[PDB]
């Protein structure tokens, strides 16, 4: 989000109120955050629901 | 003379196998507290010959 | 030929002990002051045969 081209209303590809998650003008796409991604644990037992 | 309040969290979460009649996971408490014991004060005399 | 202002000090706050009846503090005055003394004047003279 941080990038001048999506904070400058000069530029064309911006977008304001970008809290949420906000459309990727580029290609006009929505990006959201997602807070719970896979966290690598250094070899600990396998994952729920996981057989071989 | 106090005043106080818990906090409690994390039941888990484990793997069933059929008939597995799996062990339980507990859950702690703790509690936090406050206490009020000292207070503050401005005398600030005034004489009365002085006042007149 | 004078005038006068006056100011008035801040208080400050101690501990109370029960039962202590602690000792008070002194809110300090003092005074300005302005003197006028002094006149200034601009004076020229201008005689009647060079005024004709």
């Amino acid at each position: 989000r941080d990038m001048d081209r999506i904070v400058d209303r000069s530029y064309t590809l911006a977008d304001e109120s970008t809290v949420q998650g906000f459309a990727l003008k580029s290609f006009n796409v929505p990006v959201v955050p997602s807070n719970r991604f896979p966290k690598f644990s250094q070899g600990a037992a396998h994952h729920k629901l996981s057989n071989a | 003379n106090t005043v106080s309040n818990k906090y409690l969290g994390e039941t888990e979460i484990q793997v069933l196998a059929p008939g597995q009649s799996p062990a339980a996971t507990p859950t702690k408490a703790d509690k936090n507290q406050v206490v009020i014991d000292t207070t503050v004060i401005a005398r600030n005399t005034v004489a009365m010959l002085h006042d007149v």
